[PDB]
């Protein structure tokens, strides 16, 4: 060859750098990247309380020998169009919805209620061009407060056409079907819906069971079996 | 505090309005003079010779 | 017309030479069209080029294409016009045929172990199979098929070392038949084990999803359909052929068995025709790729 | 940045001796390590070399078949296993670090040294120096010339020649690396020049800290050969 | 009522600026540059493929010695390459893997990075320890950091997503000045060759020229209809080209204070992610996110060439100071050195 000793040791250093980069990539591919999305008032930080400034917070945690990296990015408050393509390639999106805010409104922006804003955000991120085939782990928090509020105030404040009673189960099923029907990509994407409770190791058990299913289905898509 | 912001915007636009503006012909002549002054200096215009190229294999 | 290394043994004296000709020509043309379609779809699109399993699909496509053209050339040269040539040329064309049809089973084995470790080690799969390692496995499988193919070209032929010679392959001893049957049977049992484990693991995962509240089956049913399809293709294309090959080395050695051997030897072209429709048409990505290309 | 050696002393000929060079203050695993010995009233001579992560190990003509060099990256210590020592191995061993990328400065740090004494009982590039002792005066311009048997210019445009200054009682210090580049801590008064086979080291405004021995070392291909050693003395 | 009559002034002032357009409405750039010899058909080939990232590259920057290169991908690493060889000179692990910008210092001793972590991290390359360490963390922004460019070892201009830019000091760690006036998130910036002025572009389809000592906007350029995300100065320094999401590039002039030429094609949608100029500014290299870069004639508005060869979209792009080559890095794991 025509390298000489200095460039031969230089390509030896570059080979060591290649080996360290490969090991770092194999260490980083063992993590599961999740994205927290929501309106902010959904109590997703309580989700951070259940799994255990800078524009992005990473919530590294583990469950059953599997390590999850959870990216809370809702404190950015910038235009979402120019930086959401950084998160194209996350394993799943954890969208948090406050069930108790069906009748609560915010009058600062446009006087509309918060649940229509959450449904608009779900329609924006479900039908995004980057999240075409990243499944959504949809979480419905504050179910007990929603039940105690629907014991007095009916569901018809938010939805103008609700042909049902004030039962918590039927209204919860109606809200789940309303959030699921915003999916225009049902062939290439599933939505995993859960009701957030105070039981320990159950919301993270749902995330672990949803993430294993999307990893299995994505591997079956990638190996040509689907 | 939109009273001060509107006044600052009006002052900024007035400071951007009264500046001089050279005609398109003189600026185009200057750009053509810069392009043809270093047309031989640019190696991405013509195909570079393989000896003068540092990126050949 | 006796035992102990007889020549011109071919038993296609009635009008079955026309039937073998029309069936082999139709299957060869179908194989050429299907595998050229698969190789054109895979190579022109980068979305299928990067994924390492479609490299194994292309490997199987190249093996089926070469096996189709070389087998129909050699088979129509032999059983039609009765062309008897020297031992080294027949060994060369049989080496080409068995190289391609060993590389086909090897590519099926590589696809089966890829899909086995995609569901056995789900998170680990992306850091186990990559494009250069798939290229390495492709090259290793093709080279081991080539050296098994050229093994009787050098020493294993029964003309050089005086042993018992097979009748269905006149210049191949029965030891090479036993070795080829062993390698093929090990690869097919590994394929059947992988495609049973995929179904069992997917059934267990679907049962776990039903027992939990995570799901609302639909996964194990779909891959049950495509895996029962893959296994019944493999059985009806490689069962009778190895049955005749075992019977001609471990059997009573009748005379009508050689006649059925050609018609079940066209099952390799049957397998090569049906392989693009159960390994590439089963893929949704390649389906959308040739839907976009028109 | 420390390079402290230990284990030296008086040994019998034919015996075994191990030198341990402890490194601290810098990343040891990313630095290629060298061993350079220096006999009394002699020059420098490269002994052994191990790269970063033990990828490449080289030995000299009198070193191959007798010595063993290894590194312990978690311990940050460089070892040197010496077997069957002779009378020519009586030298002051220097523990040298080195790094290798584009724009780097190899041979940029030398250890304090250890003393090894032994009692009584080739297609290489040879560096040529015309005068080993030039009497100089302060305040003038000093020109030092060194020659090589082979041309040090390579196809990448790099001319692999180095300049080392060894003050008395102190470790050698790199001054100019690759014939035109000023090393770290060296003042701007030092300069270097050359063309292929002829080389010129120019020292302007010589001070009291510039006294010592000047060495020219090639790095085109192993084994690495130092110069004869030019010592600048006042009056 | 009090502000609205001010609007009665303000838009009228804009009309005066439009009247200033009538001060420079004599001709266009295409009329002066008629009957000139075109650059012709250009076939420049990739020479190196810098293959060591494992995620999508968002930025690159050449060295002033035209051999070193720096790159930042969406994994946690930032790799410094030798371009003549294919040698990774350095690889820096990052604290956050969400980096959208990187810069290489003109002196070559420091590099910069930034992104969703709101911090312009400066890493010192040349050091006595032998390994790259974090020289200075420049925190203080609130939006996502979108561009960073060095002046020297102490000054750096960072444009972020909080509709503001800022010129900092490395030793103090705090902002020397803040540039304010954009209404959308600021995406790109570019310094002049004589570093007196820099023009920066945001999501409000407006490119603002700022002085590094004045701290206020000098000229404002409009004419796009989408988010401006690429700006590169002419090498002369009296003009600059820009690229946005409407698949059109626009060459604005500082003296004329208006758009001269529009580079577009009928079969091009999926607009520009990065622009650059060659030496003497004859060619415009625009990296469109339909996976490829295009070579436009800066005086003829004709597509001279195509730099296709990236499997994903060309996020970053750059021409060396001597114009020997152009690097394009894309959203696969790859940089390519076209020449
Ligand atoms: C033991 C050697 C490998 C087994 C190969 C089995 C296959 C199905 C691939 C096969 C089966 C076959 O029956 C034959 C084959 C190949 O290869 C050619 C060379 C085409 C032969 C030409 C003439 C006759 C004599 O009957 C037999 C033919």
């Amino acid at each position: 060859c025509t390298l000489s000793a200095e460039d031969k040791a230089a390509v030896e250093r570059s080979k060591m750098i290649d080996r360290n980069l490969r090991e770092d990539g194999e260490k980083a591919a063992r993590e599961v990247k999740l994205l927290l999305l929501g309106a902010g008032e959904s109590g997703k930080s309580t989700i951070v309380k259940q799994m255990k400034t800078t524009g992005i917070v990473e919530t590294h945690f583990t469950f059953k020998d599997l390590h999850f990296k959870m990216f809370d990015v809702g404190a950015q408050r910038s235009e979402r169009k120019k930086w959401i393509h950084c998160f194209e390639g996350v394993t799943a999106i954890i969208f948090c919805v406050a069930l108790s805010d069906y009748d609560l409104v915010l009058a600062e922006d446009e006087e509309m209620n918060r649940m229509h804003e959450s449904m608009k955000l779900f329609d924006s991120i479900c039908n995004n061009k980057w999240f075409t085939d990243t499944s959504i782990i949809l979480f419905l928090n504050k179910k007990d407060l929603f039940e105690e509020k629907i014991k007095k105030s009916p569901l018809t404040i938010c939805y103008p056409e609700y042909a049902g009673s004030n039962t918590y189960e039927e209204a919860a099923a109606y809200i789940q079907c309303q959030f699921e029907d915003l999916n225009k990509r049902k062939d290439t994407k599933e939505i995993y819906t859960h009701f957030t409770c105070s039981t320990d190791t159950k919301n993270v058990q749902f995330v672990f069971d949803a993430v294993t299913d999307v990893i299995i289905k994505n591997n079956l898509k990638d190996c040509g079996l689907f | 505090a939109s009273i001060a912001q509107a006044r600052k915007l009006v002052e900024q636009l007035k400071m951007e309005a009264n500046i001089d503006r050279i005609k398109v012909s003189k600026a185009a002549a200057d750009l053509m003079a810069y392009c043809e002054a270093h047309a031989k200096e640019d190696p991405l215009l013509t195909p570079v010779p393989a000896s003068e190229n540092p990126f050949r294999e | 017309e006796n035992f102990m290394d007889i020549e011109c043994f071919m038993v296609l004296n009635p009008s079955q030479q026309l039937a073998i000709a029309v069936l082999s020509l139709t299957l060869g043309t179908f194989t050429v069209l299907e595998n050229l379609l698969v190789l054109c779809v895979i190579l022109h699109s980068r979305s299928l080029r990067c994924r390492p399993s479609y490299h194994f699909i292309g490997s199987l496509a190249v093996a089926d294409l070469l096996g189709s053209v070389i087998f129909v050339y050699s088979f129509i040269d032999f059983h039609v016009f009765h062309r008897k040539d020297s031992r080294n040329v027949f060994l060369f064309k049989l080496g080409g045929v068995t190289a391609s049809f060993t590389a086909s089973v090897g590519s099926l084995f590589l696809t089966a172990i890829d899909r086995y470790i995609s569901i056995h080690r789900p998170l680990a799969y992306k850091r186990i199979v990559t494009r250069p390692k798939a290229v390495v496995a492709f090259c290793l499988m093709w080279t081991i098929a080539i050296v098994i193919a050229v093994l009787p070209l050098l020493g294993w032929n029964c003309e050089k070392l005086q042993s018992v010679c097979s009748d269905i392959f006149p210049h191949i001893d029965e030891t090479y038949l036993m070795f080829w049957i062993g390698v093929t049977s090990v690869l097919l049992l590994f394929i059947v084990y992988a495609y049973m484990y995929i179904l069992w693991k997917a059934h267990s995962h679907a049962v776990r999803m039903i027992q939990r509240g995570t799901q609302k089956a639909r996964m194990d049913i779909r891959l049950a359909k495509t895996l029962v399809l893959i296994l019944v293709v493999l059985i009806i294309c490689w069962g009778p052929l190895l049955a005749i090959m075992v019977y001609d080395v471990f059997g009573k050695m009748n005379k009508l068995i050689k006649t059925v051997f050609a018609f079940c030897s066209m099952l390799c072209l049957l397998n090569s025709t049906v392989n693009p429709i159960i390994y590439a048409l089963r893929s949704k990505d390649l389906r959308h790729a040739f839907r976009s290309m028109f | 940045v420390q390079l402290v050696e230990s284990g030296g002393g008086l040994v019998q000929p034919g015996g075994s001796r191990k030198l341990s060079c402890s490194a601290s203050g810098f990343a040891f695993s990313s630095f290629g390590m060298h061993w350079v010995r220096q006999a009394p009233e002699k020059g420098l001579e490269w002994v052994a070399y191990i790269s970063s992560g033990s990828g490449t190990i080289y030995y000299a003509d009198t070193v191959k078949g007798r010595f063993t060099i290894s590194r312990d990256d978690p311990k940050n210590t460089l070892f040197l296993q010496m077997t069957s020592l002779r009378s020519e191995d009586t030298a002051m061993y220097y523990c040298v670090r080195s790094i290798y990328y584009y724009g780097s400065s190899p041979f940029d740090f030398w250890g304090q040294g250890t003393t090894l004494t032994v009692s009584s009982g080739g297609s290489d590039i040879v560096m040529t120096q015309a005068t080993s002792s030039v009497p100089v005066t302060p305040g003038e311009s000093v020109s030092i010339s060194c020659r090589s048997s082979k041309s040090l210019l390579h196809s990448n445009g790099n001319t692999y020649l180095y300049w080392f200054l060894q003050r008395p009682g102190q470790s050698p210090q790199l001054l100019i690396y690759r014939m035109s580049n000023l090393a770290s801590g060296v003042p701007d008064r030092f300069s270097g020049s050359g063309s292929g086979t002829a080389f010129t080291l120019t020292i302007s405004r010589l001070e009291a800290e510039d006294v010592g021995v000047y060495y020219c070392m090639q790095h085109l291909e192993y084994p690495l050969t130092f110069g004869a050693g030019t010592k600048l003395e006042l009056k | 009522s009090e502000l609205d009559q001010l609007r009665q002034e303000a838009e009228q002032l804009k009309n005066q600026i439009r009247d200033a357009r009538k001060a420079c409405a004599d001709a266009t750039l295409s009329q002066i540059t008629n009957n000139i010899d075109p650059v012709g058909r250009i076939q420049m080939r990739t020479r190196r493929t810098l293959r060591g990232h494992l995620a999508k590259i968002y930025a690159m920057h050449w060295g002033t010695d035209s051999r070193l290169l720096v790159s930042a991908s969406q994994d946690g690493k930032l790799i410094i390459w030798d371009s003549y060889t294919t040698n990774k000179v350095h690889a820096i692990p990052l604290r956050s893997s969400w980096v959208m910008t990187c810069a290489y210092a003109p002196s070559g001793n420091y590099v910069a990075c930034g992104g969703l972590d709101n911090i312009c991290s400066i890493y010192n390359l040349k050091t006595r320890e032998g390994n790259v360490r974090v020289s200075r963390e420049l925190a203080g922004h609130t939006g996502y950091l979108s561009c960073c460019r060095f002046l020297d070892d102490n000054q750096i201009v960072t444009s972020s997503g909080d509709t503001t830019c800022a010129l900092w000091d490395i030793e103090t760690g705090q902002q020397t000045t803040t540039f304010t006036g954009h209404t959308g998130d600021v995406m790109s910036l570019s310094l002049a060759p004589d570093t007196r002025l820099f023009v920066s572009g945001a999501c409000d389809a407006s490119a603002k020229l700022w002085d590094v000592r004045e701290g206020m906007c000098r000229q404002t350029f409009t004419g796009h209809e989408s988010d401006i995300n690429a700006i590169c100065f002419f090498p002369n320094g009296n003009a600059f080209a820009t690229g946005s999401d409407d698949a059109t590039c626009r060459l604005f002039d500082l003296r004329a204070d208006q758009e001269l030429m529009t580079y577009s094609h009928d079969n091009i949608i999926c607009g520009i992610t990065s622009v650059s100029f060659s030496k003497s500014g004859r060619l415009l290299l625009a990296g469109y996110d339909d996976f490829n870069c295009n070579v436009w004639d800066a005086l003829k508005a004709d597509r001279a060439g195509v730099l296709a060869g990236h499997d994903n979209r060309v996020s970053c792009l750059g021409v060396t100071d001597d114009g020997m080559a152009v690097a394009t890095g894309s959203w696969d794991s790859f940089l390519k050195i076209w020449n």
